């Protein structure tokens, strides 16, 4: 495991409350200023040798999901308190149309990716098979919006779950330092909250493969995985100040 | 073709209960709601309730609830009324009309009307 | 309960003339454009019959010379010509709401 | 002291003859005329054109059933419908569906000829009645038909829809029967192959262009509305009223349920942020649930009532004094309106010429008793 610092980001807007050059303090789950972030490598090229490690990272009450890949080989989050059929569990695909949400009961199987293979008559990457889990039980809530990664830009998806409700807060920022997270303040728009009403444990990462990566050999010549890396931060309960602007665009936060 | 009789007359003792027929004829009764109307002499016309026979559904008068004991014989096509605990202010003339009840057709028009009973109560 | 008030009450009109009914009612009937108002005739000695159905449409045998119109809280019925044998009581019943109420009437004199 | 705003001081100050000056006895506050209630557009709807308006039914007695629930009833689209022939409703008023609450709705939909529509009702008979659907004594629903003969019926004869032509029992309420065995009408055993006392227990229906309407397709929807004691999940959409504006009202918007007066605001918001507050936590202003604009939300208009008068045993007229309020929110008024800084202040004639000030009401105004 690798480590770097936060270096202060992560704040997101409270829920639905607008102020004007009103400084207001909060007491929720946010991510430390100057903290100590998990640089977790999911896939590395080491021939194209198979380096793949998904860790099932324990969800603490928040993650915060930091993506630099400009091919979008990040798709999906994947989260459940046992992460079985036993309880309902919540999955996150996002190709390039419609987001499906699905939060059913799922056997899942060791390595949970999307199909996806490229068509000699249509010259495009559309999904083969779903073979994420094994069965889909007590299908109670079904969710569709526009996908949330579109088009060397870092994006911010911070994750939460309060009061039977899962609430995402998104914001796309170009970024010339890939490999770090720029020294630079960025507010979380809020996007959309869900009412999963699931209790939520363990966060894991998933990531689309292709159908080269799904070929009988092992080896991934057509696609490559090695550039997908995520970043993981866990959040705390501690008050934090906030400087809203006239506009209500958040500028700058202090511990 | 479509027939509605009702009895021409009843008398009954103050205190007491009468039970009085519609026949219906012509078409088929179960078909067809049968609503009741309360015709005071010289006054105005009051609604007491409406019955539809396949069923035995029941819908009656919030002023009638207490008055009003309705009941119907599909079998030989007739609708009885009955009335219980009769009062010097009972004594009028009931008659019984047909509704379709049809949001399309004649919602709840009476085209067909019985011949009416005249009830004293003395 | 919708209360239907009937003007005039006593009405005199001559062979030929037209007699006019006004049916008022204290909320409104009207559902989507559709008005549940009916009118009905009722000879003496004799159940009342229905003419006009929904305030709007002829009833089948009933003669073109009743005719009615009006929405919402007035309704008005026209008959033209009038007949010696018009001599009834006109009742206006609405039926939007349970429970249905009819008008006080109106007495045509020849 | 409810007689007149001197009386209203005399009770104040606990005396009958008071000296010159000012004096606070009351305070004014404008009660809001009515209240206003809002609500977004609604998107939750029952998938009412997904049922009614489907291109495929199955047969009458393979009825489809769907359940709705966690959606509006909105059963406008279904009044608005003019293709209708039948619209009966059993234990409901057509009219009071959307005033009515359930907590669960299901509808059965199914393709039967014109002649057959009466048998579906409570307490019928006949071959589709008693084989095909049959519907309980205390049914509570609608039963909606209408002619079907464009898109149920073929040049060829469409015999695609089967009735249940035979069967040993009658169907018992809400019943779905789609067994295909052999019906045994006599002693002689089918054992699976027809003879002269064993026939299918379905027939096709022959559906054709010129059969006519007592022998066209009808496509029937029957909704059945059931009331348990579990919470209602099938509800009338809530109706919006109209907006108001620089008029004191009592607004519930999703749940402020404040109190004051709506004006037009010059504030750009959020595309998300709906509604903001102020340094002390309280409400501001909120966005409309209808369109996209801001309004400002100041608190009703109220203040202390002052009443200028001179000494008693030198007049007897007063002059009402309304703080902190303008005029057209308003002794009654009338009488030599007059408008400043500090208020509304009625009963004084404003003059330009300036004398030495002698009563303190505010923002440079002194009120004295002259000619
Ligand atoms: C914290 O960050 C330092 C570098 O800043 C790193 O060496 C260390 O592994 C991280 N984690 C802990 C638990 O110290
Ligand atoms: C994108 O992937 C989703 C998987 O959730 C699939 O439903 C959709 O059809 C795909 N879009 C295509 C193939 O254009
Ligand atoms: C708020 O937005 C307006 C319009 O773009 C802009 O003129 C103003 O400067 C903004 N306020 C800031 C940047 O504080
Ligand atoms: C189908 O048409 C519209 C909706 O598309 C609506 O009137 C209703 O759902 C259906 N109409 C009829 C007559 O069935
Ligand atoms: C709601 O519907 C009205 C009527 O078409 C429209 O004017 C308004 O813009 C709609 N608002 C939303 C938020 O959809
Ligand atoms: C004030 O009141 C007293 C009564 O106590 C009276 O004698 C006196 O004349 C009054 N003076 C004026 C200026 O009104
Ligand atoms: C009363 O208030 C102010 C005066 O300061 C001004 O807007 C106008 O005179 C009044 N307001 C109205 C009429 O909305
Ligand atoms: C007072 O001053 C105003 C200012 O325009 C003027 O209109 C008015 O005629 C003046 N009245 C007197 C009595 O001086």
């Amino acid at each position: 495991p690798a480590y770097t610092n936060s270096f202060t980001r992560g704040v997101y807007y409270p829920d639905k409350v607008f102020r004007s050059s009103v400084l207001h303090s909060t007491q929720d789950l946010f991510l430390p200023f100057f903290s100590n972030v998990t640089w977790f490598h999911a896939i590395h090229v080491s021939n194209g040798t198979k380096r793949f490690d998904n860790p099932v990272l324990p969800f603490n009450d928040g993650v915060y999901f930091a993506s630099t890949e400009k091919s979008n080989i990040i798709r999906g989050w994947i989260f459940g308190t046992t992460l079985d059929s036993k309880t309902q569990s919540l999955l996150i695909v996002n190709n390039a149309t419609n987001v499906v949400i699905k939060v059913c009961e799922f056997q899942f199987c060791n390595d949970p990716f999307l199909g996806v293979y490229y068509h000699k008559n249509n010259k495009s990457w559309m999904e083969s098979e779903f073979r994420v889990y094994s069965s889909a039980n007590n299908c109670t809530f079904e969710y569709v919006s526009q996908p949330f990664l579109m088009d060397k830009n870092l994006r911010e998806f911070v994750f939460k779950n309060i009061d039977g409700y899962f609430k995402i807060y998104s914001k796309h920022t170009p970024i010339n330092l890939v490999r770090d997270l720029p020294q630079g303040f960025s507010a979380l728009e809020p996007l959309v909250d869900l009412p999963i009403g699931i209790n939520i444990t363990r966060f894991q990462t998933l990531l689309a493969l292709h159908r080269s990566y799904l070929t009988p050999g092992d080896s991934s010549s057509g696609w490559t995985a090695g550039a997908a890396a995520y970043y993981v931060g866990y959040l705390q309960p501690r008050t934090f100040l906030l400087k809203y602007n006239e506009n209500g665009t958040i500028t700058d936060a202090v511990d | 073709q479509v027939q509605l009789q009702q009895p021409g007359a009843e008398l009954v003792k103050p205190g007491a209960s009468v039970k009085m027929s519609c026949k219906a004829s012509g078409y088929t009764f179960i078909t067809y709601w049968i609503t009741w109307v309360k015709q005071r002499p010289g006054q105005g016309l009051e609604w007491i309730g409406d019955i539809y026979p396949g069923g035995g559904r029941t819908n009656y008068n919030e002023k009638f609830k207490s008055k009003a004991t309705l009941t119907v014989d599909t079998s030989s096509s007739t609708a009885y009324m009955q009335l219980r605990s009769l009062t010097s202010e009972d004594s009028a003339v009931y008659y019984c009309a047909r509704y379709d009840g049809n949001y399309v057709g004649y919602y709840y028009a009476m085209d067909y009307w019985g011949q009416g009973t005249s009830v004293t109560v003395s | 309960d919708i209360v239907l008030t009937q003007s005039p009450v006593s009405l005199a009109v001559s062979l030929g003339q037209r007699a006019t009914i006004s049916c008022r009612a204290s909320e409104s009937v009207d559902f989507y454009g559709n008005s549940f108002i009916y009118w009905y005739q009722q000879k003496p000695g004799q159940a009342p019959k229905l003419l006009i159905y929904r305030a709007s449409n002829l009833e089948s045998g009933i003669p073109a010379r009743f005719s009615g119109s009006g929405s919402r809280t007035d309704f008005t019925l026209t008959i033209h010509p009038v007949e010696a044998d018009d001599v009834a009581t006109y009742y206006c019943q609405q039926s939007i709401e349970d429970p249905r109420t009819f008008g006080g009437g109106t007495k045509l004199e020849i | 002291c409810a007689l007149d705003p001197l009386s209203e001081t005399k009770c104040t100050l606990k005396s009958f003859t008071v000296e010159k000056g000012i004096y606070q006895t009351s305070n004014f506050r404008v009660q809001p005329t009515e209240s206003i209630v809002r609500f977004p557009n609604i998107t939750n709807l029952c998938p009412f054109g997904e049922v009614f308006n489907a291109t495929r039914f199955a047969s009458v007695y393979a009825w489809n059933r769907k359940r709705i629930s966690n959606c509006v009833a909105d059963y406008s689209v279904l009044y608005n419908s003019a293709s209708f022939s039948t619209f009966k409703c059993y234990g409901v008023s057509p009219t009071k569906l959307n005033d009515l609450c359930f907590t669960n709705v299901y509808a059965d939909s199914f393709v039967i000829r014109g002649d057959e529509v009466r048998q579906i009702a409570p307490g019928q008979t006949g071959k589709i009645a008693d084989y095909n659907y049959k519907l309980p004594d205390d049914f509570t629903g609608c039963v909606i038909a209408w002619n079907s003969n464009n898109l149920d019926s073929k040049v060829g004869g469409n015999y695609n829809y089967l009735y249940r032509l035979f069967r040993k029992s009658n169907l018992k309420p809400f019943e779905r029967d789609i067994s295909t065995e052999i019906y045994q009408a006599g002693s002689t055993p089918c054992n699976g192959v027809e003879g002269f006392n064993c026939y299918f227990p379905l027939q096709s229906y022959g559906f054709q262009p010129t059969n006519g309407v007592g022998y066209q397709p009808y496509r029937v929807v029957v909704l059945s509305f059931e009331l348990l004691h579990a919470p209602a999940t099938v509800c009338g959409p809530k109706k919006s009223t109209n907006l108001v504006k620089n008029k004191c009202v009592n607004f519930n918007f999703n749940g402020l349920t404040g109190t004051g007066v709506l004006t037009e605001s010059n504030k750009k918001f959020l595309p998300f942020q709906q509604f903001g507050r102020d340094i002390a936590d309280t409400t501001d202003a909120v966005r409309d649930p209808q369109t996209l604009e801001i309004l400002d939300i100041t608190p009703c208009s109220f203040g202390g009532v002052s009443v200028i008068t001179p000494g008693t045993n030198t007049s007897n007229q007063v002059a009402v004094l309304y703080q902190d309020v303008n005029c057209t929110e308003v002794y009654s008024t009338g009488s030599n309106v007059f408008q400043t800084r500090a208020g509304c202040l009625i009963g004084a004639e404003h003059v330009n010429n300036s004398y030495e000030c002698d009563i303190p009401i505010g923002a440079g105004i002194c009120a004295s008793y002259q000619t």
